[PDB]
């Protein structure tokens, strides 16, 4: 049937519950690198508007304490323009928002998104697309993994080796089946730590629709598009599915 | 178990084959004991309303019941047959109703004072009433309406008419709702109609709705005439006593009686199955139909449904042809049938045509309105012969026939979701259709139905089927509304109410039916009552509508059960929302609860058609969770349907889903209601927009072009695909531009000016830190649409909420309502909100702030709320506490004569800690303590101390030159014999005969105005320099606003000048807790150990403070509801023998709120002064303004700004002693310290009509009233106040924990820094940085940056931020030409145009204005308009409804406002009241007090106008001059010399012309013998005549020019005049009769050139001495002859100056 949403809308709905189990990948602190402090609140959040299917992401802009260099606090989570699939997803080009207000000295710091397999570290149509987006641009940006499954969530933060962007720069798309020259080596544990003492916000299209799945015509990957503080539409709410309100 | 139903005498039965049909005959004519009441009878005016009755007369009964009804008024049940005339009925008793009012003498006809209500069943009926009310009494001009349909703020409007037709529901709804209360009180007439309704399901609404009209009346006292009207049916007897109704107006009516007497028949068809039922009926009805037909009768079908009537009308057509078909076609093929089928064919669409040209119509709604009003007409005409209905006929229209044949009585109800028998109501319906009054010899009605209904319709029709009360099944329901009205407390209330029920009245006369366990027992059914009751309340606690406790007995009103009675919701509706509601809820969720739901408890998914079901549900927009088994989907699904306009084949759903959208809109508001109580961002949000979705019919992903009523089909489609944003096609501002995206021209340019009618919102948001939990937020608004009254309707309205960062927690709300008069200009919003602890440490970046049209599609606009670089200050450090003793006593003063002064012996516990520093030391102090603790005792402690080291002088320092007036005389009586030191008090308005007190006076009393405006010259004035000691009363008012910055710009300089000239001066300050006293104490310069400051719970006399908050109530002042709380506590005080005074923000209010007490106490057993009426009557002889009489002789006092002294303490007195039981008092009089037991403020808002709102009363102005309680012995006062709920936070809060006291310095800088030039203080730029460094500002804005708007926040950031606030406000000045710059790093150096200001006190901006405004070519009433928008007077109110008033007082006046300015400012007020002085108009005492304030500040305005102008070198100065001259006596220029002599009426003044004495000095020379007839006047009186006419001066201008000869132009040549009078005068004091103000004379001598316009020079003089000279210094015009003028111009007097013309020649 065209309806398998329908179920997995319905599935969303409790998609909250999976909070009261939250995982973060440790290992042992390094104060020679970085850690990146990811708000409570934006997690939850992130969380609540994505799906249990369907990948969904964001750009993630903070900036270092005074205290220590070392230690970014992740401020906002720029959601953009972005067409999902299952394990992998189609993003648009880094938002600008230099012109609105309070980002004076955000860092990007990359970005954080949502899965169904998981993994130890960054997988194939990660790879592709980190390179993908930031490849030329900036290449000290992380990518927060969030394993989103029944009962729980767990996070994951990885660099990317230069072998890990050329390898994904080499790869224009990827196939199911292709799997060719990948290694689990191209990504590199990075600290994350949630905190619920700093609180973040978002940032979102000023159109307010993030997610162009039942409008992939209009979804333009390079698009210069508008942004705004506000707070981020639900994955399958009505605004991201014109098409059904015309059946009815 | 049988029940036999009575037939009439006649009747019988025949069998038939296919059914038993029984017939009951048309009834014979009664007994003739009447006379028709022909129309002409009737008093002229009404005949109108009887225009063409066929008859011309009443019919039998309606002339029967003409008595009772038009001649009494006496209450009224009719019972009477089908159709026996009830809008005429109703009509005679609305007549009597109005007579009331209108004067039988005058042509007037009074509108405001009579509501009359008409309930009636169903809303076709209504319509239909209004209609035939309107047309009917239009010749009265009164205006009918529905009373609305759907809304409920816009229903406070629908009181622009006279009389409301409701359904029961909709004024049940209207009645409940608290707000309302206002607008019962008018309604006198009630008429129910079909009141037997109270035995339908519905017909508790008409139980609840009478309960309430005679219970819940209570102090209002004055019940409404209610005339029931009811169809004859048992229990008749009790019904009109459950509406009151004496044997007088209680009449019932045989079938004898009824117009066109009615036979009946029951066809009891019998067959099984459906099949052959159905079949059995259409030939039974072929048959009733047939012989009808046969005897020339017309016949009208009623079925069930709308696809019944083409289908029944069909098979009689074709069963017709089948035989004949002749019979129907026409009367006559030549006569009808061109005159038919011209007809026919013209607006016949459908299949009904077919069934036209054959003479039987159909008729039902939705069905053409043309094409259904030709079935009616022709009908009516005769043409068609059969009209087959669906039901609503029977309400709305007026179409008989002879004959009325209900097929079959089988009906869907979807609140029941099942099939159903008729009710009685609609059966009687549409039986009032069979037979034509005045047609038809009689009338006959067939109802077709199974025969086990037959013996049920019988006895229908036959007035014995029983009218039973449903109480019970709705009691819980109905219970909360009254509990939730306030009614109910406890239990009792309970019991009385349900015996105003018809319930009630049913069960003492059937307890057997009730089930009531024993009536012997009970008696009147006290226990039973009391039991219904009880579990009634306990199911209501089980589901958190109300809070019980059964033991104690308090029944208690909770916001959930306050929304299922303000919304009508079912308690058991609620319960579901309670519990589902979630934090977590989600739209799909949403729907699901909607359809939990109890008033679709019954809907359920029948076989049939749940295949099409299926297709629905699987096509369903917003996923179902439930099974298609499962009524939840059912219902679920429909609902989507509803949205998306889903067409339905079955008529069985379609009933179903209609059900659900009239019950959707009020529900889904219900679940927004609690939501948004509750906090939950996300439904909340959500839900609004379902209510949004179920109004319009739409969901919200669709651009609202098609919410538009006025936009083509098309042109939406194009848009909606485009996938273009909504808002982008907003954006375009061209009207070509918006016609390009859509791709067509002419649409383009329609659409253009749909746009602009679209609501849009601008929204700035700055937040202001007041404590560390508590921030203020501060939006300004503008509304951008353009009104369209069919568009928009009387208002739109808007959320405003404002939420956290996640977008879930909604913090603040409020609604906004936009009206025309709103949109376009901008307008601010102010609230606090309390900080959460987490967000407390760690800001967050942002909150949000939102507004959302109720109404208008994605009209919703957001914005950010940054909290960037704030920060929040420290908390409060602790108050200073106390140490246990009170052991001074006055004896410990050292001196015997001091202590005789203090008339109390033993000091204060507070005053005790103080006295040592203050008596002993000479150390600076700083005393902080609540109103009320004696804080006068410790200024003049520092006085006497002051004195006993013999010390130079003192100055004293209040706001109130109230109090200032009060604690003159005390002190002065008091204390001036100490030593023989002269205590004075200083009058503003003159600062030169202010700087003479100082120099006369030991003590000063003075105002921070009046002082600081004296001081600023004390590089001047060594008098100001010496001085030793100053108390500052109130020091906490430095906060207050521009004179709380002036009060601390006052006590900064006095700082500034002791450390300058190192000389010691005391200062001791006086005033209220403050939070935080290190600051203030510190800027003071007090020594940590010297500044006492306490907890405002400290205060001695205990006193506990209650406030209550009250629904939507910030709207007004104070309402109905709150009014009536004020008057419970005032009689709970009256009950403990304590008194109580009640505060009010206007005198307006302390009439009505007198008004209404009076008709309280009235009603009431304590209506009691407490002392006799005759002993009263000496006192109120007085009656100085009669207004106050009238209360005050029932034992309540009145008092408000501009009282006659007689008044105020005659009042008083009568307080005092005991007589009167309770005062009440402007917020104004509060100063007044008139101490009480229990205190009541009433209401905490304030109207300015400048910023067109109400605005919250400042803590202050609340701790200026809670300090009026006191206690006596061990007693402790009561506070109590009546506040809204938004309100209620932040005055619990800072009543207890002081409110930060900030600096207001930056608002008023200008003058300041231009002040501190001028007089040398400040001559750099650094002086300027220095000079702030003495300001409290200073400390401020270092410990609260961020409330300042320092965005740095760090001391770098500040320290920059107030180097730019110089050098803005520097540039300002300099731009404004008041200083310039230049090198000597740099010279400051003030310019003329700011030394005025710094000279006369007047502001900065007032002189910018000023300059701009005056030409050369002003005229008077010009520098009139000029003057009146000083900026000085921005103080001064506008009282709502002033610009009423202040239009019509504008028709009086001589010069009209420049129209090109706004009629409401304050400039409008000044402009006209300055006019109503000149012309010595009575005012009303409201105006009288605002034209003394404006006075207060003209002298000052008025001298810079001359001031600048003559700087300018104009000449038009002058003309100024005549205006100073002017507003010193009240006058014009034009008017006669002698009406500035004081007390010179026009009757002295007419005598003075017939004697021809014309100027004043006449008057001085009059005779004694003329004199002692024309000057008719009191001792007083002559005194100041007397006076007046001495000061008048007479002098003598005499000039010599130095050499006149040797004139050379472009010198500077001198002129010295010389001015003689005729003996050096007593003193300058000014005489006014008019002026309120102290004046000293001045002069200006004047020199120019009228013919050019020109002057040439000019200076300020006071002629002090019998003789003076002074010189003049002016530059030569060019070489020629000039007739020059000198002027010699007095500023206080008219008709006192003089000139001397001359002229020179120039080489
Ligand atoms: N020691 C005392 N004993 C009795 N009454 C006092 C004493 N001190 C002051 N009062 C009186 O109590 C009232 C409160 O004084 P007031 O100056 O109004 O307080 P505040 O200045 O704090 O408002 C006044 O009537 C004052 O005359
Ligand atoms: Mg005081």
């Amino acid at each position: 049937s065209k309806n398998e949403w329908r179920k997995s809308a319905i599935a969303n709905t409790l998609l909250y519950l999976r909070l009261k189990n939250i995982y973060v990948s440790a290992d042992d602190f390094v104060e020679e690198q970085n850690v990146y402090v990811l708000p409570k609140n934006l997690l939850k959040k992130f969380i609540e508007i994505s799906d249990v299917k369907i990948q969904v992401a964001a750009f993630i802009y903070g900036m270092s304490a005074k205290d220590h260099p070392k230690v970014k606090e992740i401020k906002t989570v720029v959601l953009v323009p972005q067409l999902g699939h299952v394990g992998s997803v189609q993003i648009s080009n880094i938002p600008d928002i230099g012109d609105l207000p309070d980002t004076e000295g955000l860092e990007l710091l990359g970005w954080i998104h949502t899965q169904t397999e998981e993994l130890k570290f960054m997988a194939a149509s990660e790879v592709a697309t980190h390179s993908k987006l930031f490849a030329d641009k900036k290449r000290d940006c992380i990518d927060i993994s969030i394993f989103s499954t029944p009962g729980s969530v767990s996070l994951s933060a990885y660099n990317l080796t230069d072998e890990g962007y050329q390898w994904g720069e080499e790869n224009k798309d990827i196939m199911n089946v292709l799997s060719e020259g990948f290694e689990p080596t191209f990504s590199t544990h990075a600290q994350l730590l949630l905190s619920d003492r700093i609180t973040g916000n978002f940032i979102i299209p000023s159109g307010n629709v993030w997610n162009y799945t039942f409008m992939g015509t209009a979804f333009n990957q390079e698009g210069d598009y508008n942004f705004k503080y506000g707070i981020p539409l639900e994955f399958y709410n009505e605004m991201h599915r014109p098409v059904h309100f015309l059946q009815f | 178990t049988v029940t036999k139903v009575s037939l009439p005498e006649g009747s019988f039965k025949r069998v038939k084959p296919q059914y038993d049909e029984i017939h009951i005959p048309a009834p014979s004519k009664p007994v003739i004991d009447y006379e028709l009441k022909e129309i002409t009878s009737l008093p002229d005016w009404c005949q109108e309303a009887f225009p063409s009755s066929e008859t011309t007369s009443l019919n039998p009964i309606q002339s029967k019941v003409f008595h009772a009804a038009f001649e009494g008024d006496s209450n009224m049940l009719i019972c009477a047959p089908t159709g026996s005339g009830k809008t005429n009925i109703a009509l005679l008793t609305v007549l009597k109703a109005l007579s009331h009012h209108y004067n039988p003498k005058t042509k007037k006809l009074n509108l405001s004072a009579f509501k009359i209500v008409y309930i009636a069943p169903l809303k076709a009926l209504v319509q239909e009433q209004v209609r035939e009310f309107q047309r009917r009494l239009a010749f009265l001009g009164i205006k009918v309406a529905e009373l609305t349909g759907d809304s409920r703020l816009s229903r406070k409007q629908i009181d622009e008419t006279q009389v409301l037709v409701s359904t029961p529901e909709k004024w049940d709804i209207t009645t409940r709702n608290s707000n309302n209360l206002a607008i019962v009180e008018l309604v006198r007439l009630l008429i129910i109609d079909e009141i037997h309704l109270l035995h339908d399901d519905r017909g508790p609404v008409l139980e609840s709705i009478v309960a309430r009209t005679f219970w819940a009346s209570k102090y209002g006292q004055e019940y409404p005439r209610i005339i029931g009207l009811s169809a004859t049916l048992p229990n008749y007897e009790d019904v009109g006593r459950f509406l009151r109704v004496p044997k007088e107006g209680l009449f019932y009516f045989d079938s004898s009686f009824r117009p066109c007497p009615l036979s009946q028949q029951f066809c009891g068809i019998k067959e099984r199955n459906s099949l052959k039922k159905l079949k059995a009926m259409n030939d039974a009805c072929y048959e009733k139909v047939l012989e009808s037909i046969n005897e020339g009768n017309q016949i009208i079908v009623f079925v069930h449904s709308r696809k019944e009537t083409s289908r029944t009308a069909t098979w009689l057509k074709n069963k017709f042809a089948e035989e004949n078909i002749t019979h129907k076609l026409t009367k006559n093929d030549a006569g009808s049938k061109q005159i038919l089928k011209t007809e026919a064919a013209n607006v016949l669409d459908p299949s009904l045509r077919k069934l036209i040209e054959s003479g039987i119509g159909t008729h039902h709604a939705g069905l053409t309105r043309s094409d259904r009003s030709l079935s009616e007409d022709l009908f009516a005409d005769g043409l068609l012969q059969v009209l087959v209905c669906t039901a609503t006929l029977a309400w709305g229209v007026n179409l008989p026939a002879h004959t009325v044949i209900i097929k079959g009585t089988d009906v869907y109800s979807p609140e029941k979701g099942s099939w159903e028998q008729l009710s009685p109501q609609d059966v009687l319906q549409m039986l009032g259709r069979a037979g034509r009054p005045r047609y038809d010899t009689f009338g006959e009605g067939i109802i077709i139905t199974d025969q086990s209904n037959v013996q049920y319709y019988l006895s229908v029709l036959n007035q014995q089927l029983p009218i039973e009360s449903q109480f019970v099944s709705k009691l819980v329901d109905n219970l909360n509304a009254e509990v939730v009205a306030g009614n109910i407390k406890c239990r009792n209330d309970a019991v009385n109410w349900l015996a105003y029920t018809y319930l009630y009245v049913r069960m003492l006369a059937s307890p057997m039916l009730y089930k009531v366990p024993d009536i012997s027992s009970d008696g009147q059914l006290k226990k039973f009552r009391e039991s219904l009751v009880h579990s009634a309340l306990c199911i209501l606690k089980e589901q958190e509508l109300v809070l019980y406790d059964a033991e104690n007995d308090v029944i208690e009103a909770t916001d959930l059960g306050n929304i299922a009675s303000s919304f009508y919701i079912n308690h058991a509706s609620m319960d579901v929302y309670n519990r589902e509601l979630d934090e977590h809820t989600t739209q799909i969720d949403l729907f699901r609860i909607f359809s939990m739901s109890e008033e679709f408890k019954y809907v359920s998914v029948r076989y049939e058609e749940k295949r099409e079901l299926k297709q629905l549900l699987e096509k369903a927009p917003i996923p179902i969770r439930e099974d298609i088994d499962d009524p939840l989907a059912k219902v679920n699904v429909l609902l989507q349907s509803y949205f998306s306009q889903l067409k339905f084949e079955g008529f069985a759903l379609n009933s179903d889903i209609v059900f659900i959208h009239q019950n959707a809109g009020r529900l889904l508001r219900a679940m927004f209601e609690i939501c948004l109580k509750r906090g939950w961002g996300h439904p909340t949000r959500m839900l609004l927009n379902l209510c949004k979705s179920a109004t319009t019919k739409m969901w919200p992903t669709n651009c609202p072009l098609r919410q538009f009523k006025t936009c083509p089909v098309e042109v939406i489609k194009r848009l909606e695909a485009s996938t273009v944003p909504w808002g982008d096609y907003l954006q375009l501002e061209t009207p070509a531009e918006v016609g390009r995206a859509i791709r067509s021209e002419k649409y383009g340019k329609q659409v253009y000016d749909l746009l602009k009618r679209f609501p849009k919102m601008s929204v700035t948001c700055n937040a202001q830190p007041i404590t560390r939990s508590v921030m203020r937020f501060n939006i300004e608004i503008i509304a951008d649409w353009i009104w369209d009254m069919n568009v928009h309707g009387s208002l739109e309205p808007f959320l405003l909420m404002l939420e956290d960062t996640d977008g879930d927690s909604i913090l603040y709300y409020d609604v906004l309502f936009i009206t025309p008069d709103i949109v376009g200009h901008e307008f601010t919003l102010s609230f606090t909100y309390e900080l959460k602890q987490h967000n407390q440490n760690n800001l967050p970046p942002n909150f949000f702030l939102t507004l959302i049209s109720e109404n208008w599609w994605h009209s919703e606009f957001e914005i950010p709320v940054s909290f960037n670089g704030f920060k929040l200050p420290k908390k409060f450090p602790p108050p200073t506490p106390l140490l246990e003793n009170i052991s001074i006593s006055t004896s410990e003063l050292g001196n015997d004569d001091f202590s005789e002064v203090f008339e109390f012996k033993t000091f204060n516990k507070i005053q005790s800690q103080v006295f040592e520093s203050l008596y002993n030391s000479n150390d600076s102090v700083f005393v902080g303590s609540g109103k009320g603790t004696g804080k006068t005792a410790m200024a003049e402690l520092a006085l006497l101390n002051h004195w006993r080291q013999n010390k130079g002088r003192a100055v004293y320092i209040n706001p109130s030159g109230e109090k200032i007036d009060f604690l003159l005389s005390d002190w002065n009586k008091r204390f001036s014999h100490l030593a023989g030191g002269k205590i004075i008090n200083k009058l503003g308005n003159d600062p030169s005969l202010n700087l003479k007190l100082l120099a006369k006076s030991h003590v000063l009393l003075a105002t921070p105005v009046q002082f600081e405006l004296l001081s600023r010259r004390w590089r001047q004035r060594k008098n100001i320099q010496s001085l030793e000691l100053m108390i500052y009363d109130d020091a906490h008012e430095i906060s207050q606003g521009v004179y709380g910055a002036v009060y601390e710009t006052l006590i900064s300089r006095m700082i500034f000048i002791a450390t300058q000239l190192e000389k010691k001066i005391r200062f001791v300050c006086l005033s209220n807790c403050l939070a935080n006293a290190r600051d203030f104490g510190e800027w003071a310069g007090m020594t940590k150990s010297n500044i006492y400051n306490f907890s405002p719970s400290e205060r001695i006399e205990p006193l506990e403070i209650n406030i209550q908050s009250f629904k939507d109530v910030e709207h007004i002042s104070f309402n109905f509801s709150m009014l009536q709380m004020a008057f419970e506590a005032s009689a709970a005080a009256a009950g403990n023998r304590n008194s109580s005074s009640v505060f009010l923000p206007s005198r307006k209010d302390c009439m009505e709120v007198a008004s209404a007490f009076m008709k309280f106490s009235k009603a009431i057993e304590w209506d009691m002064l407490n002392v006799e009426e005759e002993q009263i009557v000496p006192y109120i002889e007085k009656l100085t303004d009669g207004h106050l009489r009238a209360p005050l002789k029932h034992g309540v006092g009145i008092l408000y700004k501009g009282m006659a002294s007689n008044d105020e303490r005659i009042v008083k007195r009568l307080y005092e002693y005991g007589a009167v039981s309770v005062l009440l008092i402007s917020k104004d009089c509060s100063a007044f310290a008139c101490k009480t037991d229990e205190v009541i403020i009433l209401g905490t808002n304030l109207y300015d009509g400048a910023e067109h709102k109400y605005m919250p009363y400042t803590i202050n102005e609340l701790l200026e009233m809670v300090g009026l309680a006191s206690g006596n012995d061990s007693m402790a006062g009561k506070v109590l106040i009546l506040t809204s709920h938004n309100m209620k936070a932040y005055y619990k809060k800072f009543l207890i924990e002081p409110l930060p006291t900030e600096s207001y310095l930056q608002y008023i800088i200008h003058d300041t820094l231009n002040n501190e030039i001028a007089n040398s203080i400040i001559q750099s730029k650094q002086d300027c940085v220095d000079w702030f460094t003495y300001s409290y500002f200073y400390r401020r804005i270092h410990v609260n940056p961020s409330y300042y708007g320092v965005r740095d926040t760090s001391p770098h950031g500040i320290s920059v931020f107030l180097s730019n606030l110089v050098e803005t406000c520097l540039n300002d000045l300099v731009e404004s030409s008041f200083i310039e710059i230049d090198d000597t790093t740099e010279i400051i150096s003030t310019l003329s145009n700011g030394l005025i200001a710094s000279h006369y006190g007047v502001s900065f901006f007032t002189i910018q204005s000023f300059v701009s405004s005056l030409s050369n070519t002003s005229t008077l009433k010009n520098m009139l308009y000029v003057l009146s928008t000083a900026v000085e007077f921005e103080s001064v109110p506008l009282r709502k409804g002033d610009r009423a008033l202040l239009v019509k007082l504008s028709k009086r006046l001589p010069l009209r406002f420049p129209e090109h300015t706004s009629s409401g400012s304050v400039s409008f007020k000044v402009f006209l009241l300055l006019q109503a002085y000149f012309s010595r108009l009575e005012l009303p005492v409201d105006f009288q007090n605002d034209l003394k304030d404006i006075l207060e500040k003209v002298v000052p305005l008025i001298n810079v106008v001359v001031d600048i102008l003559s700087a300018n070198g104009y000449l038009n100065a002058t003309t100024a001059m005549d205006l100073a001259q002017m507003l010193i006596q009240g006058v014009w220029d034009v008017d006669n010399p002698l009406r500035q002599i004081p007390h010179f009426n026009n009757k002295i003044l007419e005598k003075c012309k017939e004697i021809n004495v014309e100027t004043v000095y006449d008057i001085m020379a009059l005779e004694d013998e003329e004199r002692d007839e024309i000057l008719t006047l009191t001792d007083s009186q002559l005194a100041q005549v007397a006076a007046f006419v001495n000061n008048y001066p007479n002098v003598e201008l005499t000039y010599s020019l130095n050499n006149s000869d040797s004139l050379i132009s472009g010198v500077k040549q001198k002129i010295t005049i010389q001015l003689t009078r005729d003996v050096e005068p007593e003193n300058l004091q000014v005489t006014s009769e008019k002026y309120p103000f102290d004046k000293l004379e001045s002069w200006w001598l004047v020199l120019g050139e009228v013919s050019k316009k020109e002057l040439y020079a000019i200076k300020k003089v006071t002629l002090n001495k019998e003789t003076q000279q002074y010189e003049l210094e002016f530059d030569t015009p060019t070489s020629g002859k000039h007739n020059l003028t000198i002027w010699c111009v007095c500023d206080s007097y008219l008709d006192a100056d003089k000139e001397l013309s001359f002229e020179i020649n120039v080489k």
